[PDB]
């Protein structure tokens, strides 16, 4: 499993 | 040829437009033209910049993914092993994906880290920057990794280095920031006492000076919150 | 790019990578990089054309409905100031879906129809003449509307005369352009009592010989008549 | 809330 990085918001 | 011509106040709505199309190409190719305009970007523009050019990207990195992993179960001596399609279409799509980053990074360079006035713009442009670097290095290979991963750093850590003398903890780009950096220590400098340290300290400081937070930004704080418990879990 | 010296075998199998990598524009162009070879199609072959162009167009299909439904919603605001942004860019989105059909219709014009040896290829690719034709009629205005619209019910009848004469009544091919020519009937030629006869009938008729359908196609052959009788309560 | 044609399969 990989990760995680910031999402896309708003 | 058309951006140029267009006004910047259409290039933003037409960006607008395209998000909501779901065509992000689109969204990304009117947001460099809006760039080009030669002003600095607000927030909500930031936004719009950065989502456009996610999606590509992440698309491309998805479909990269795949491709490189039926590759090397190609290359799994016993399996049949037939043909050179699989390495030539990874490249291909590996190729396309080096010219996004290449845009973004030429983008940051040309027009929107120099000029950026405040502390939290030059934050987020470093921290675009760290990330275009990162997905290059996802794909590099040989000697210019080492210096992909670098510049990776480096961006990263400006970033890091303005951020604590200028931003609260809580702040939803140094905290963007940070679980970036993080992510880059675990899954690309082979660092994961450096990933987990720095995702415990960031999480720890941040919910100590929650309190203090607009809540404006707090949807968007506790979700990056949230995603360093996350890996935390996964880390650890 | 040059694909006529390539094998067909290899743009087949790079068809089926860009598949699993979610790269439809890709796969579209290998499909049509192997059907310029100038072979008949066999069906996986035929499947994955269709599964590539369709989800190309599909794409394009539900930009151009969000776009559409801004500009309108725009317009009849009547504010004195808005509206030229969303109307240029809904016709830019026009334009790439109108090169798709057009690519598409090509292909079947001057590949495919003719050289097909059987009765099933050819109601298949008749069907699909008809399904880009609607596809075109669906942002089509004016005089030319009236010439898209008299294409794709001529491709459409041909099928269906050659369907009831060649195939059975339950063949997911003939399902498939009964249920798409009955979509033409009611949301472009405005003609419901056509839209429901023929669906009605495709439906009993299929539910009549069900217990002669191989297991091989029964999931697609009931699914579709799973569309038949969604659309006959939603038309009633 | 349009009417549904034949999907993708396989
Ligand atoms: C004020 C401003 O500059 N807003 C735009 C930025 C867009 C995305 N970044 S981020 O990549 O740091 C980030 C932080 C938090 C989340 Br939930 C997602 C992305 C922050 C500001
Ligand atoms: C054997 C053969 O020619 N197969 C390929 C075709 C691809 C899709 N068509 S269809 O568009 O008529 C269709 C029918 C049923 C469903 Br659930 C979906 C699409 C059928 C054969
Ligand atoms: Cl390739
Ligand atoms: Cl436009
Ligand atoms: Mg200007
Ligand atoms: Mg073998
Ligand atoms: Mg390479
Ligand atoms: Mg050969
Ligand atoms: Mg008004
Ligand atoms: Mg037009
Ligand atoms: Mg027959």
């Amino acid at each position: 499993d990989r990760s995680s990085s910031a999402p896309n918001v708003h | 040829g058309a951006m140029g011509s267009m006004e910047r106040a259409s290039l933003i709505q037409k960006a607008k437009l395209a998000e909501q199309a779901e065509r992000y190409e689109d969204m990304a190719a009117f947001m460099k033209g809006a760039v080009e305009k030669g002003e600095e970007l607000s927030c909500e523009e930031r936004n719009l910049l950065s989502v456009a050019y996610k999606n590509v990207v992440g698309g491309q990195r998805a479909a990269w993914r795949v491709l490189s992993s039926i590759e090397q179960k190609s290359n799994e001596e016993g399996s049949e092993e037939k043909g050179p399609e699989v390495r030539e279409y990874r490249e291909k799509v590996e190729t396309e994906l080096q010219g996004v980053c290449d845009t973004v990074l030429g983008l940051l360079d040309s027009h929107l880290i120099k000029e950026a006035g405040d502390a939290e713009s030059r934050v987020f442009y470093l921290k675009m920057k760290g990330d275009y670097y990162r997905y290059l290095a996802e794909v590099a290979t040989g000697d210019d990794k080492k210096r992909i991963i670098d510049s990776a750093r480096s961006a990263y850590q400006e970033a890091m280095d303005i951020s604590k003398k200028e931003m609260p903890p809580t702040n939803p780009i140094r905290l963007g920031l940070a679980l970036n950096f993080s992510v880059f220590h675990y899954e690309i400098a082979n660092s994961p006492e450096e990933a987990i340290s720095l995702a415990k300290t960031t999480f720890d400081e941040a919910m100590a000076d929650l309190h203090t937070l607009s809540e404006d930004s707090y949807k968007d704080s506790t979700l990056i919150m949230q995603l360093l418990r996350d890996n935390l879990t996964l880390w650890t």
